[PDB]
């Protein structure tokens, strides 16, 4: 069997717009405004970080249609830097970046969804963790049954976000109808203000991790980026403009969840509307992050980096069942760690590093292989502008927050041992090979799954 | 590398394995419903925030 190309142009938009927006816009603005220090300059960095996002994604629109392959930012460096550099990324994406991101966003789903049953006090931890995990389990099942089901789910919760942010913008314009100061302009500060948007816009690369599942990627991938990411930019500046109609700097810079207080200010009878919409927003972000992660671990196994259980597909339903089950188990195993919001911050920069290495690889390929076909090309200034902007922002981390870095960098270096034993060694002891094969065929028999035919 | 497709056809249709999948795809859904009932019990058996 082979994975059929079920993602339409519209579903391709819902994969990206439905996973960019997530929790970011409804909880982040306080953390922009703390470093901007002014409602004038805050609305500047929200646009400027948008521009950085468009030029980044436009580099990925090219890169993805030059390679024309589903492994996203892993494939696009495997084709360049080779086996071990791609493995270091894959190990980190498999063990840390993606299980943590799924789990915390599933937690954001739970804690906001329960919030109107606990309006003024923290929701109980067991209820949050159960509800978070029930989300990850249910979405895994939906992703196992049908690509058609999971993509038609992704529409609903892409729409849910745009409806929620439409409700924010609607209330904002209603307050304008009813009826730059203080700025901390320091050249060494405002770069940290721009960094705050690279949680809120982050995720525009997700559509590249599913390239081989779009109906006609040479049109759909660049077009879905160009339809999506400018719309997000517009929605964010209008959404922040809306918040600044209602909440003063002193409210916004202190408040826990700016959109919920905005909801309480206007919608007194039904104030739970925004809390539940931030919840449902997150449910779609998890779905997309889970769908998209499954493809990475699957692709990694084709190209020889991971055990050959994860390359298998279920013949009756045509989904990479072992990859989704692995994704889920590895995410639920993450849930009981304590200091997660340190973890995902000290690894925050590793995503930007890899995005930079990918577009560096794209220019290195435009030198070494003019032989490759390129159905769309970008003028080389934009990549160079984008790599300058990336490597500038990586450097900020080591000025403002270097202290954690060794704990993260230890795991990156811990990728090398596992590469040698798992991939370079080729399993010389035949008793270990028989154990691997035994383990494999148990999964085969159990899940009813088989390798892909090209 | 793992097992052949056409090799797997010889084993995967055995009643033992079909009964095994029927049991597990019941036990997963049952276990999810277990966590759901659990979560609802936590939400009942917890002290509500005092009003302002
Ligand atoms: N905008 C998102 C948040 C987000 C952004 C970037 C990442 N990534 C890694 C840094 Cl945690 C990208 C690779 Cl998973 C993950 C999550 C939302 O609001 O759901």
């Amino acid at each position: 069997v082979t994975l059929q190309r079920n993602i339409t142009l519209l579903n391709g938009v819902a994969i990206i717009v439905g996973t960019i927006i997530g929790s970011g816009i409804f909880v982040t603005p306080t953390g922009v405004l703390k470093e901007a220090g002014s409602p004038g300059l805050a609305l500047v960095v929200w646009a400027a970080c948008g521009v950085f996002s468009i030029v980044g994604a436009l580099c990925y629109a090219e890169l993805g249609t030059t390679i024309s392959k589903s492994g996203g930012d892993y494939a696009y460096m495997l084709e360049v830097y080779g086996s071990l550099p791609a493995f270091l990324k894959l190990w980190i994406e498999l063990l840390i970046i993606r299980p943590s991101s799924q789990y915390i966003v599933a937690l954001v789903f739970a804690t906001y969804l329960l919030k109107p049953l606990f309006p003024t006090c923290p929701v109980p931890e067991e209820a949050a963790k159960l509800v978070a995990c029930l989300c990850v389990l249910l979405l895994t099942a939906v992703n196992c049954y049908s690509v058609k089901a999971a993509t038609r789910v992704q529409d609903a919760f892409a729409a849910a976000k745009l409806l929620a942010l439409a409700l924010i913008i609607l209330l904002g314009f209603v307050q304008i109808g009813k009826g730059f100061e203080g700025t901390k302009l320091d050249v060494g500060n405002i770069v940290l203000a721009l960094y705050s948007g690279l949680f809120a816009y982050g995720g525009w690369n997700y559509l590249n991790f599913v390239t081989e599942e779009m109906i006609n990627p040479y049109r759909n991938l660049p077009l879905a980026i160009i339809i999506s990411l400018p719309i997000v930019t517009l929605v964010y500046v209008l959404t922040n403009l809306a918040y600044f109609t209602t909440l003063s700097t002193e409210q916004m810079l202190s408040s826990e969840a700016v959109a919920v207080d905005f909801g309480n200010y206007h919608l007194g009878v039904m104030s739970w509307i925004i809390p539940v919409f931030v919840g449902l927003s997150c449910f779609g972000s998890v779905n997309g992050s889970l769908f998209t992660s499954s493809r990475l671990f699957f692709v990694g196994s084709r190209e020889g980096h991971l055990p050959s259980i994860l390359s298998m597909i279920h013949p009756q339903l045509l989904t990479p069942v072992p990859s989704l089950v692995f994704t889920c188990v590895m995410t639920l195993l993450y849930a009981f760690s304590k200091d997660i919001f340190s973890v995902i911050n000290f690894f925050s920069f590793f995503n930007w590093l890899c995005v930079a290495l990918a577009i560096i690889g794209m220019i290195w390929l435009r030198h070494r292989k003019p032989e490759l076909e390129r159905p769309i090309k970008v003028n080389l200034a934009l990549p160079v502008f984008f790599i300058l902007a990336c490597l500038f922002l990586i450097a900020v981390s080591f000025w403002k927050t270097p202290v954690e870095c060794g704990i993260g960098f230890t795991i990156i270096l811990s990728g090398l041992p596992v590469y040698f034993f798992g991939v370079w060694w080729k399993n010389k002891p035949k008793w270990l090979l028989q154990g691997i094969f035994s383990t494999t065929v148990l999964c085969q028999k159990l899940m009813q799954v088989v390798p892909q035919e090209t | 590398t793992g097992l052949s497709k056409e090799e797997l056809l010889k084993v995967a249709g055995s009643p033992g394995w079909v009964r095994t999948r029927w049991a597990l795809l019941l036990l997963f859904w049952l276990g999810w419903l277990g966590m759901l009932a659990g979560a609802v019990v936590i939400i009942v058996r917890a002290p509500r925030c005092r009003e302002l």
